[PDB]
């Protein structure tokens, strides 16, 4: 592009001049042309359409269509005699009021979350520096177009996508736009085919570090890199998540089941005598009956409990459905710069008395440090301390060190934090030993020198100390420091100082070399006229002290966060636009590559021989550029991620980490992606779940990313996918709780339509059941504890281990659904004989119990029963079978809080709030039974105490079935029981 | 998901296994049930019921009934005999119950008091049962007017409380039933009725109930009120109370509890 293409031959695309620029006219008229110098806002999404998002999903739709059917099923029995039909229209609104406020507690979240995030939002103006028909005024930043003539300085803000033509001494900062963690120099000329690399090319959105430059505008607004990019990311489309799929799969289940058992009975009405419109409505009400209407609230209230949990760990999810991903993540695709690591050069090692020290690099300062008594680090910390021009900003004192704002470049920084890490007060220090004569550093020399006095007044002489470049202070430095001593170079310490170097620099680390001199203060006495321009002082000759080197090191956390992951059994790639070797010396460092691991170069270096001659199955760890991904095609790319378990992706576009996630999501994984940059954004949108940091990331990267870390703390990964286990458990359990209900409310109806007794169970107190009585129990199963060591488990198979299974719905419905029909008929047939109706009378009884018509019926005993008493008989049918379900579903709710362990192991009071919420259940049922008026209300009857015993021993069997059965799991771990009766 | 070797996920075996567990389980549960049944119906009184929470006080019920859109409704024409001859026919029908042949388990009382039995003396280890025949009902037994007084518009109307086992409605006085205009038409005078038996009483010997096995005889003693002062024409709206000390009319929830209401219109 432009960047390998001359001044000649630009001036001529752009009508430009490098010394003048653009004319006025031109540059209004391109102005016109293109648009401003600004990208575009992500445009759409009113605040309405958000919500009909959240009314939109698989258990809406199923509702949905539940409250539509009851509709037509009231139209029918409108379109005839059949008449007594408010259940239906009570239903419906029953359904929809579920769906519409849970979209509404959804909505509440998502912008609850907004609000969080964007509190974290500031915005700026940004101007520029342009140079017009020769007059250097200033300007908006979007005034500019291209071919414009641009100036920068340190400090500034890149103002559009440039080719530099001039720089003296320009450094960019790039680790947003690319991974480069490193200052990166910004020169006239080009370096390197690709744009992304050159360094005659500086980008839209990147800071000036330090320095001067100028240069031609080449790309403006969306065109630049970062409007590419901002691009790329919208053309990216977000997938389901998996608990979506989870209960899509689950609402699949459900209707089947409703399809099927409502044809049987349709069949079964239409050949014991009932019309085809009859049939129908039959069939109609069963499948309305098979959907839980409080399950969608169940659900959501218990992800809003999640999500409250981890938002205590300042983990911020964007929408309800996030808190499960990281439980079934099974890769983790990491960004490096930024994301792993702090984004700040630091103090890494040192090199003195023959040994390589490390330093605490944390930003805590919870590490290591290394040891700090000897003649020969003093030295190396007073040379390192004097030659330094860095500043704390004034007023840091609450502020901690490594957070401490500094007026200087980030290796003057690093030293400067160092100093004050170790010695303290190194201003202070530096102050108390004056300085005399500095010559900066400059590339004629590439070293950094200054001359100061000492502090005691007893002591005349001058001490010189030298910054700069390894191998320019080792030509100078005849001497060097070794434990008190001032040993020559015996060409031993040059081959030392060597294998020091490389190692450092193989370390993926820059290194400086530090030296002093003492003058004499008889060549040199006090107030000596050291001139800068006359070189009288030694510039040779000199005492080496030692190497520092310096890396942008891990975040405290991740090393271990990365550990406890892949002792999850997740996967763990990193994915970094930075270069290899620091790329390869960071993963070593946080875990993603293991001890002893090595890659096909480290074979081959070992057992001498060329790369080509090595098996790739005998290196766990690989590298791999970006330049070596492009002439990958998808099966080279999946064989290397297939024989590389440990595997480091370094010089990556974002193209080609939206290609590594889009291969990964191919092999059959739900990925996770961590970034923070501009880079990360694609791919975090194609993630199964995108988790950016919080203080780090960018506003591309936030708003692709479905979870936030506030505090930037990577073990909140670790919290999220421990708690992602969890809740898929408990919401297993929650859901089984829920479903088991539904059959001892369907059979009696179905007992109604076939045997023809009178109602047993009304639609009112089913609505009771399901909306108020069992939610809260239900919920409270959410706050069960893990029956094992989750953390320790493998990510579940997302073909295989499904939310809701064969097993689940089997046990729930047709064994404890079951028990529980059982006991509502013995209730409601105990409840009939003791007021005069025998079992054998009931059946058949509904035509002359329901007929307006007869007021003096006979009951078994030869009385007769007026309409209205026998209303009131069937209201207190109804609250008995409403009190055998309670019953029941308390023992229900006490077997579902394990799915293999014993109620006694678990502990039947650790949990409170179930606790608390069978009491609860237990109050209302009272209340609903007991307070005046409920009769005409609700139909709900005073009952007799014998109706509430009458259950009971259905409940204890319920009990004390689920743990025989769990006992044989636990038992007979891999036998047929297992696999049949475990769920 | 359907196959030859593993059908929907499960091989010819596994599902004859699973399948016997399931219908051992049921049948489990069958028995359970079942057995809970039987010692339901072992625990129950065959003459008294445990509880008579629903039948604090007996509904009233009147032939003949015809019903509306809502309640009794009651209407002919006095020129017209097709449209009293289904209502002169149900007499009949309910009557012939009352009939001296289809009295014959019963004997005759003359106590006018509670007939108070403690011990099976009757047939079968059976109560006895008093006797009520149509006759008691004179004039409107069906003889000697075949059409109980509706060819001249003065119609007959039988009353009849519901039976509740041993349900006492007071024995100061026998219960009477008493009939009067709802709303009494501000054209005319109050209603005019002749009760059969004399004074419309339920003789105190019909009480208690002993249920239908004790007394598998009994008869409800029955009232007629045979209306004398129903203007022609329109429609007015009669109810006919239980005045007994233990028979309550006053629920809002049950409009036969007590009394019974019924439209009436005679057209001439
Ligand atoms: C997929 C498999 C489903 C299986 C469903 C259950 C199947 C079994 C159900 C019914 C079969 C009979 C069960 C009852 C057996 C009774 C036991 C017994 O020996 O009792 C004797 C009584 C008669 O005694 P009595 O009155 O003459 O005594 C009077 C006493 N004195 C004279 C002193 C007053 O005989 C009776 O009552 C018989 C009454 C039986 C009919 C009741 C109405 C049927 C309703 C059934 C609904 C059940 C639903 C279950 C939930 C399904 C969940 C999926
Ligand atoms: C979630 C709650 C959904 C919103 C309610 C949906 C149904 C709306 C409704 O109209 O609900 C009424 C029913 C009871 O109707 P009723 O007996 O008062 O009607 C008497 C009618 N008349 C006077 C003609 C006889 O209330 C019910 O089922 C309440 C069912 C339980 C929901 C409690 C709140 C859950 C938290
Ligand atoms: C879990 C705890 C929740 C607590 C919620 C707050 C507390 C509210 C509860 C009660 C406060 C009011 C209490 C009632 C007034 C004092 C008592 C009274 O003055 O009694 C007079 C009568 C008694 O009637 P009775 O015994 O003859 O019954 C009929 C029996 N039969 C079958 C035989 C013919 O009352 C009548 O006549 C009918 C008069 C109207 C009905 C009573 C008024 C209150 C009832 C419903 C209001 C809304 C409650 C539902 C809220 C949503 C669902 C939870
Ligand atoms: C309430 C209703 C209760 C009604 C229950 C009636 C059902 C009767 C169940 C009979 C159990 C049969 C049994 O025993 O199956 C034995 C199998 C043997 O499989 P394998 O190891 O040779 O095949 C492994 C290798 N492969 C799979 C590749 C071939 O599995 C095993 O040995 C594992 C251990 C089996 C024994 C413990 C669990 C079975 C107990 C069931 C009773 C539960 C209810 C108790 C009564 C109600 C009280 C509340
Ligand atoms: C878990 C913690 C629980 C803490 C306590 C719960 C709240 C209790 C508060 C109030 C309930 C008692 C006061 C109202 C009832 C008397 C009103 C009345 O008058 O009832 C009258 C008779 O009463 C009784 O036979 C007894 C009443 C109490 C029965 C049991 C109460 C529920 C107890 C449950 C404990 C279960 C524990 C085990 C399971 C849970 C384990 C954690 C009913 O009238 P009737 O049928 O003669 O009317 C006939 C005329 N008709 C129908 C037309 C109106
Ligand atoms: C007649 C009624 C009570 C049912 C038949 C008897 C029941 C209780 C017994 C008798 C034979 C038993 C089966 C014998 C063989 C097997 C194979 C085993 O791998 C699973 C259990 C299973 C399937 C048993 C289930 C329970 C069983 C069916
Ligand atoms: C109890 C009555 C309805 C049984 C009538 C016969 C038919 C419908 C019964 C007999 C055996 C039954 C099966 C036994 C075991 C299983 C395996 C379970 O993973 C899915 C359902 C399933 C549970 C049942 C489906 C229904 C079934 C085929
Ligand atoms: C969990 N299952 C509960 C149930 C059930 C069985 O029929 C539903 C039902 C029961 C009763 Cl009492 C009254 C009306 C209905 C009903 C009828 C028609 C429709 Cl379109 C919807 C509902
Ligand atoms: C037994 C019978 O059927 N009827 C008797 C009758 O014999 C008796 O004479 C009369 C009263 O004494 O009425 C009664
Ligand atoms: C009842 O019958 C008697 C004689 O059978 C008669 O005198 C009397 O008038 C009748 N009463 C009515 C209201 O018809
Ligand atoms: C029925 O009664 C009406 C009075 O509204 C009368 O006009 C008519 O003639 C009567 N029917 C016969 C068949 O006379
Ligand atoms: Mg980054």
């Amino acid at each position: 592009n432009d960047h390998q293409l001359s001044v000649a031959e630009l001036e001529q695309k752009y009508q430009t001049s490098a010394t003048k620029g653009l004319s006025a006219s031109l540059a209004a008229e391109l102005l016109l042309r293109d648009g401003p110098n600004a990208l575009r806002p992500p445009r759409g999404t009113p605040e309405y359409v958000k919500f009909a998002r959240q009314l939109a999903g698989g258990l809406q739709c199923l509702m949905w269509v539940a409250a539509a059917i009851c509709l037509i099923a009231f139209a029918i029995q409108a379109s005839e005699g059949d008449l007594t039909t408010d259940d239906n229209l009570y239903l419906a609104l029953a359904l929809i009021a579920v769906v519409v406020v849970t979209g509404c507690f959804g909505y509440y979240q998502e912008f609850k979350s907004t609000n969080i995030i964007a509190s974290f939002k500031n915005l700026v103006p940004q101007q520029a520096t342009v140079i017009r028909d020769g007059d250097k005024f200033q300007i908006n930043a979007d005034q500019l177009v291209v071919g414009d003539l641009v100036e920068m300085k340190g400090g500034d803000r890149v103002p559009a996508d440039i080719r530099i033509l001039q720089a003296q001494g320009c450094k960019v900062d790039n680790s947003s736009l690319t991974g480069e963690s490193e200052p990166q120099t910004r020169s006239p000329e080009c370096t390197h085919e690709s744009p992304l690399e050159t360094r005659n090319i500086a980008f839209f959105s990147t800071m000036c570090l330090e320095g001067t430059a100028q240069g031609l505008v080449v790309n403006t607004g969306d065109r630049t890199i970062i409007g590419r990019i901002a691009s790329l990311a919208s053309g990216v489309e977000n997938e389901k998540t998996p608990i979506a799929i989870e209960i899509e799969h689950f609402v699949d289940i459900i209707a089947g089941l409703a399809i099927l058992f409502g044809a049987t009975f349709f069949i079964v009405a239409m050949c014991i005598g009932y019309t085809f419109l009859r049939a129908m409505v039959f069939f109609m009400a069963i499948v309305v009956a098979y959907v839980p209407e409080g399950l969608l609230a169940t659900v959501t209230v218990c992800l809003s409990l999640t999500a409250k949990r981890l938002a205590s760990k300042n983990c911020v999810v964007k929408n309800l459905e996030a808190v499960e991903t990281l439980g079934s993540t099974s890769v983790i695709c990491s960004d490096k710069t930024g994301t792993l690591t702090q984004n700040r050069m630091t103090v890494s090692h040192l090199w003195f008395d023959n040994h390589i020290h490390s330093a605490d690099t944390t930003e805590d300062q919870s590490g290591q440090t290394f040891d700090q008594s000897s003649e020969t680090w003093r030295a190396l910390c007073r040379v390192l301390t004097l030659c330094n021009r860095a500043a704390f900003k004034s007023g840091q004192d609450a502020v901690p060190v490594p957070k401490r704002i500094v007026i200087g470049d980030a290796s003057e920084t690093a030293l400067l934090k160092f100093s004050e890490l170790t010695l303290g007060n190194a201003m202070g220090y530096r102050e108390r030993f004056p300085k005399v004569c500095e010559i900066p550093f400059n590339s004629t020399n590439k070293f950094q020198l200054s001359i100061h006095t000492l502090e005691d007044p007893r002591d005349p002489r001058h001490v010189l100390v030298m910054k700069g470049a390894p191998e320019r202070v080792l030509e100078r430095c005849s001497s060097i420091l070794i434990k008190g001593q001032e040993l020559p170079l015996d060409e031993q310490w040059r081959e030392a100082f060597q294998t020091a170097y490389l190692s450092l620099g193989g370390l993926g680390e820059r290194v400086l070399g530090f030296c002093q001199l003492y003058l004499s203060e008889k060549d040199y006495p006090p107030g000596y006229a050291f001139d800068v321009e006359a070189m009288n002082f030694p510039t040779s000759g000199l005492c080496f002290a030692g190497l520092v080197s310096m890396i942008d090191p891990p975040r405290a956390t991740v090393p271990d966060a990365v550990l406890k992951c892949r002792t999850a059994g997740i996967r763990v790639i990193m994915v970094t636009g930075d270069h290899p070797i620091t790329a390869k010396a960071i993963a070593a460092s946080v875990g993603i590559i293991s001890e002893g691991s090595e890659t096909v170069e480290d074979i081959a270096a070992r057992l001498r021989v060329p790369v080509d001659q090595v098996n790739r199955k005998d290196a766990r760890a690989c590298v791999i550029n970006g330049m070596q991904l492009k002439d990958m095609d998808p099966s080279e790319l999946v064989e290397a991620l297939r024989t590389h378990p440990e595997m480091v992706f370094a010089r990556t576009s974002p193209q080609q980490k939206l290609v590594i996630v889009e291969s990964c999501q191919r092999l059959g994984a739900i990925v996770a992606v961590t970034g923070d940059g501009v880079n990360d954004s694609p791919a975090l949108k194609k993630a199964d779940i995108g988790v950016a940091m919080g203080i780090a990331g960018s506003d591309a990267a936030k708003n692709a990313a479905d979870m936030i870390l506030l505090d930037d703390n990577f073990a909140s990964i670790v919290t999220g996918v421990e708690q992602g286990r969890l809740i898929f458990d408990n919401l297993k359990k929650s859901i089984a709780y829920t479903l088991t209900k539904n059959i001892p409310e369907l059979t009696p109806y179905l007992i109604y339509i076939t045997v023809s007794v009178p109602l047993p169970l009304g639609c009112i107190t089913i609505l009771f059941i399901e909306l108020c009585t069992d939610i809260f129990p239900s919920v409270s199963l959410a706050y069960e504890k893990a029956e094992s060591d989750i953390m320790h488990l493998r990510p579940r198979n997302p073909k295989r281990d499904r939310l809701v299974n064969e097993p689940l719905a089997a046990y729930s419905y047709f064994q404890i659904g079951a028990i529980q029909s059982f006991a509502g008929f013995t209730d409601y047939f105990t409840a009939m004989a003791q007021e005069g109706w025998f079992p054998l009378l009931c059946v058949g009884l509904r035509p002359q119990w329901e007929n307006h018509h007869l007021q003096d019926l006979q009951d078994s005993y030869g009385q007769e029963w007026t309409f209205g008493q026998r209303l009131y008989q069937q209201y207190t049918c109804y609250t008995v079978f409403f009190i055998s379900i309670e019953m029941c579903q308390i023992a229900d709710v006490l077997i579902r809080k394990t799915r293999r362990l014993s109620a006694f192991q678990q502990g039947f009071f650790r949990n409170r709030i179930l606790v608390i919420a069978i009491v609860f259940q237990v109050c209302i049922g009272c209340f609903l039974c007991y307070c005046p008026g409920m009769p005409n209300i609700f139909n709900f009857m005073p009952i007799r105490f014998q109706w509430w015993l009458v259950p009971m021993p259905f409940s204890l069997l319920i009990f004390v079935y689920d743990e025989i059965r769990k006992l044989g799991v636990r038992c007979c771990p891999g036998s047929w029981w297992d696999q049949e009766l475990y769920y | 998901n359907p196959d030859t070797g593993q059908m929907l996920g499960r091989t010819l075996s596994r599902w004859v296994w699973i399948s016997l567990y399931y219908v051992a389980f049921y049948v489990v549960m069958s028995g359970i049930f079942a057995l809970c049944i039987y010692v339901l119906m072992r625990t129950i009184d065959p003459y008294t019921p445990d509880y008579q929470d629903q039948l604090k006080s007996p509904g009233v019920t009147l032939r003949p009934d015809v019903y509306g859109e809502k309640g009794l409704d009651i209407s002919y024409n006095v020129s017209d005999s097709t449209t009293w001859a289904g209502l002169a026919h149900t007499l009949h029908r309910f009557l012939a119950g009352y009939s001296p042949a289809a009295q014959e388990g019963s004997i005759n009382c003359t106590s006018e008091k509670y007939f108070f039995q403690e011990s099976f003396l009757a047939p079968n280890h059976t109560k006895f049962s008093c006797k009520f025949t149509a006759d008691m009902l004179q004039n409107c037994s069906g003889r000697p007017d075949p059409t109980f007084g509706f060819a001249e518009g003065k119609p007959c109307f039988i009353i009849k409380m519901n039976r509740i086992v041993k349900f006492l409605p007071g024995n100061s006085t026998a219960p009477r039933v008493d009939c009067a205009f709802l709303d009494q038409p501000r054209d005319g005078p109050p209603l005019q009725v002749e009760y059969f038996p004399a004074n419309g009483t339920y003789s105190l010997h019909y009480f208690p109930y002993y249920g239908k096995k004790a007394q598998p005889h009994y008869s409800n003693p029955l009232v007629a009120a045979k209306l004398l002062n129903v203007p022609r024409n329109r429609d007015v709206v009669i109810v006919c109370k239980i005045l007994a000390e233990h028979v309550s009319f006053d629920n809002p929830h049950d409009p036969y509890e007590g009394k019974v209401e019924f439209k009436l219109k005679i057209q001439k």
